[PDB]
């Protein structure tokens, strides 16, 4: 006897899937170039799985999971032993002012929440409430100003100080959309339209 | 107190669990549902509509709208079928696409039995009938009008009804048949022959169309999601 | 013969209530008779060459009247509809139409002069939507997800189509948002008898059902 | 025994859990509160205070 | 008094044992080679003891239970302080598209189950179901197309970036079937069959 | 809170355990089984069945 | 339905946020400056957030939820492997001495709860409760001697021993005011006076 609750909406949708790499790296005493603090607008129009399966219906409700996996290396070859890095992982609601400086008070701000991740440790983790205006995200917008969902920023950091190591670090990011629903399913998209 | 001994698979991340995770903004009023008309529970909810087959993918055809309709023309009717058609979705290239094929190439076992309905855009005046013949699996796709009629077959009169539909029986040793399988070959046909060179009154244009439908049946059922979908 | 208001058409393929709800009122005001008429759009004459003709809900009401003036003089407006094609052919006509009511209907071949022309509607193309596609960039015969129905000029000439409220928010200016889209693309080609007419009219038939404005604009 | 298996996101400082914290000085006897009139409970209790408008923000 | 339940099913194949060596190794920034991700099709037929253990039996139906030891070392006197790797572990289920590159896009898929082991860290496990098409695995198949029952794969692969040290790594697999039921009693081959 | 201390003989894999693993795929419908006749329970109930013994096993 | 549930004092104010970086330093083996432990009185007027949100009110009953997070980087290309840092914060409770060494007693006093923190774990954490002599902090005090409530002070060393390798630190101290009344509200002050 067979069941069905496979093709479930959220057992189709709840799947854990790589959205971005956000290149950060420490920058070395010389201060050839200062902190590259990688921010990341949350979206999933760069995925192809995830939006084609998005794209199959025109509204939708689904609460992010998001996950970092943190990995590093020293670009050269002496070691210099650089203590393990803290990353600083700050998740910027939709509307907050987006930081453009490793300085910025956005990190020290009280409303980003933010994480704090030893090199070494358990992956970081989150999950960002339906965090919209409308009822409904809406995937097909048929007006016009007078689509494009903000579900918010994510912005990385390395708060240790500089060392001369040159670390270079890419946290990649996971995203699994749970308590999702549909509505009014639409045909699919080719797989070349992306 | 209360020791603890910490397991094999611990501070790894399966992406499978659902061990609850903190939330970010645990002091936010979310906006509630406002129960929008069309929701979707189960993704064979959309492979139930009926859709439609691109019957004629030919080079020139393709791409356009004239690939799914399929012309009865007046002429040679050399007792062949209009259309013979593999009972394989997503391994069948005309049939890969029907939002059958689109369920079922994200899925990699499926289970259950299909629905065709085939719609005859002709003339009311327009009279005549049509073998609709189904080879069931292991058999072979059958050649001539007397094969087709000695097998499991339905006679559609176009002249007093304008739609015939036939369910597919599901039939297999297995309770889940592997989506795509270059091995088994013989999932069963289904295929339309002439009983009778279609009749017309007066300056009634000769060339008429047949639509086919493709929908799965209320005990439809799939297993295993793959996702494929590549880009690179 | 139909009892709302001034307007009346006379119809004898039965109705296809979309997503199986009935437009219901927000649990504003209540136009009644003000606006539920039933705008029979211009026709359009449906040939042996047309490939379709698209058109977008509330804008094609942008000039009807009191509907008009009712979505261009408030702020928020909510009102399902009951778009009605009948497509007049006498028994020497073959051919059939698909009536898909496509929702957020996004035909990115945009400005707001393209995706809202109104009462004219539009054309697919083989501003040239490409019908192949249904002008969403998806393949046609996947296009029947979408409440839809079928006008076989053997069998029925009407199509009727019962279009809830169907949008994220649960209120939303008619003038900007237009929530449901009406295509009409021919599946099998037209063709007839010789000597007979040469192009069947199709006839649109609009009436809004259960619509509530709130605010208001002078004037 | 009762073997218990990390997860992810631990070892981790999230600025938004209420995991309970060990109490620096346990054996304190705070001052009680003395019902002090005046007390705001949400902040928008601050938004109803009718406040003035500067409607002439002229340079002068 | 004596018991018997020593020799039931469970008791006697329940019993981890190594059924392959994974070698992997993490690219040195030269690229002299790139990443030498480990594909192995899980399989029986390699391990002499549990094959014969189940060849016994004509059908079965056992739960495989993976578990994975990572070990690697430095391949050049120095040390490099190559940061704690980072492996991914794909379980690639039966009929998935197969791994042909250290950056194909089956790593980033939806479908395919994925662990992250930081190098360090209690060993890996996941618990792969009864996953196949008929009712009951088949060690004698009596047929002819038109046995060798696919289990799926095993991907693993290093997701840290290149460093200069030639890091190489061998992913142990221990598998114990568990919730295992046997039926058709076979005689036992020889030790020398294999 | 609830403050856990662990003990000797953790982070370790003994090949004997029964803690509980995580499932891979945790939305399959695995096929159910059939009832096929013959079925072992005890290893010893292929001991019972009445073998033949070699008696001669001489060279030749 | 809206809720109203979240400009409720405790969502407005308890929000953690950092209140200062302590800059502490493992002295070398040749003992070129000694310990540089970092003393801070525990204050609220140091960060415009939290002093301009707390400004709305005259008088507040909030307990501290310290929580320290600690980097550290060698200042010397030469590796020196400095076995993990082992950090004591000393919480020195409101009127207690204030240490002026490295060596001073306060440091093995009794009174002063202390934490020890090993580099590379879970931040440190405490919680001061209400500490004051009156029933409610006094931001604005219309009084004169015969505002500036103490909270008391936070001292943080290294007890490892002297290394050569100048391991400097910086320990991020964030508060976070829990279980938060405030009474008699008053105009916020304007952003440009702090």
């Amino acid at each position: 006897h067979r069941s069905r609750s496979e093709s479930s909406i959220e057992s189709f949708f709840a799947r854990g899937a790589c959205v971005t790499i956000m290149t950060v790296d420490n920058p070395a005493s010389t201060t050839n170039k200062d902190k590259l603090f990688a921010v990341w607008k949350i979206t999933y129009k760069d995925t192809v799985q995830l939006r084609r399966k998005l794209e199959f219906f025109t509204y939708s409700r689904f609460d992010m999971e998001l996950t970092f996996v943190v990995t590093a290396n020293f670009t050269e070859t002496n070691n210099g032993h650089a203590l393990n890095q803290v990353y600083q992982i700050m998740y910027v609601p939709p509307g907050a002012p987006v930081p453009e400086k490793w300085d910025d008070y956005t990190w020290q701000t009280s409303s980003n929440p933010s994480i704090f991740y030893t090199y070494g440790t358990a992956p970081a983790r989150i999950s960002v409430p339906y965090v919209g205006i409308s009822n409904a995200y809406s995937h097909f917008y048929d007006g016009f100003s007078k689509s494009l969902n903000d579900f918010g920023i994510l912005a990385v950091r390395v708060v240790n100080d500089p060392n001369p190591t040159k670390v270079t670090s890419k946290i990649r990011v996971y995203l699994k959309p749970k308590h999702i629903r549909v509505w009014c399913p639409r045909p699919p998209r080719a797989v070349a339209y992306y | 107190g209360l020791p603890v001994m910490n397991t094999p698979g611990s501070n790894q991340y399966l992406t499978a669990d659902n061990f609850q995770s903190p939330c970010a903004l645990p002091e936010f009023d979310v906006t509630p549902p406002i129960d929008i008309p069309g929701e979707v529970k189960n993704m064979m909810e959309l492979a139930e509509i009926d859709t439609m087959i691109p019957f004629d993918l030919s080079a020139t055809k393709k791409n356009t709208m004239e690939m799914y309709r399929v012309r009865l023309s007046d002429k040679p009717h050399t007792d062949d079928p209009i259309l013979c058609l593999s009972l394989s979705p997503a391994s069948d290239p005309r049939l890969s696409h029907t939002m059958l094929g689109e369920i079922l190439n994200y899925y990699t076992h499926w289970a259950g039995s299909l629905k065709f309905t085939f719609m005859f855009c002709g003339s009311m005046m327009a009279t005549g009938k049509l073998l609709v013949s189904y080879a069931p699996p292991g058999a072979d796709p059958p050649k001539k009008r007397k094969e087709a009629m000695l097998g499991t077959h339905v006679i559609w009169d176009i002249g007093l009804q304008s739609s015939c539909t036939m369910v597919v029986p599901w039939i297999s040793n297995t309770t889940y048949r592997l989506t795509i399988d270059d091995s088994f070959t013989e999932g069963g046909y289904i295929s339309v022959f002439y009983q009778t060179r279609i009749v017309v009154p007066l300056s009634t244009p000769r060339e008429m169309d047949i639509l086919g439908f493709v929908s799965a049946c209320n005990d439809f059922s799939v297993r295993l999601l793959r996702d494929t979908t590549h880009i690179e | 013969q139909l009892t709302l208001g001034n307007s009346t058409i006379t119809a004898q393929a039965n109705s296809v209530v979309a997503y199986g709800r009935w437009p219901e009122y927000l649990r504003p005001t209540e136009p009644e008779v003000a606006a539920c008429r039933f705008y029979t759009l211009d026709t359009v004459s449906w040939t042996k060459e047309s490939r379709g003709w698209w058109w977008k809900l509330p804008d094609a009401l942008r000039d009807m009247g009191l509907f008009g003036q009712n979505m261009y003089y408030h702020y928020l407006g909510r009102s399902g509809y009951t778009v009605h094609v009948q497509c007049n052919a006498s028994k020497f006509h073959q051919g059939a139409l698909g009536v898909f009511a496509v929702p957020e209907m996004c035909l990115a071949g945009t400005s707001y002069q393209n995706a809202n022309p109104g009462e004219k509607g539009g054309t697919f193309t083989g501003f040239c939507p490409v019908d192949y596609l249904l002008g969403n960039g998806t393949l046609l015969g996947n296009a029947f997800v979408f409440p839809h129905q079928i006008i076989n000029l053997r069998t029925n000439n009407c199509a009727t189509l019962v279009l809830p409220y169907v949008n994220s928010l649960s209120i939303d200016s008619m003038v900007k948002h237009n929530n449901w889209g009406i295509a009409i693309l021919p599946l099998a080609p037209l063709n007839f008898a010789s000597e007979s007419s040469p192009e069947i009219p199709i006839t649109l038939t609009i009436a809004p059902m259960c619509c509530e404005f709130n605010g208001l604009r002078n004037i």
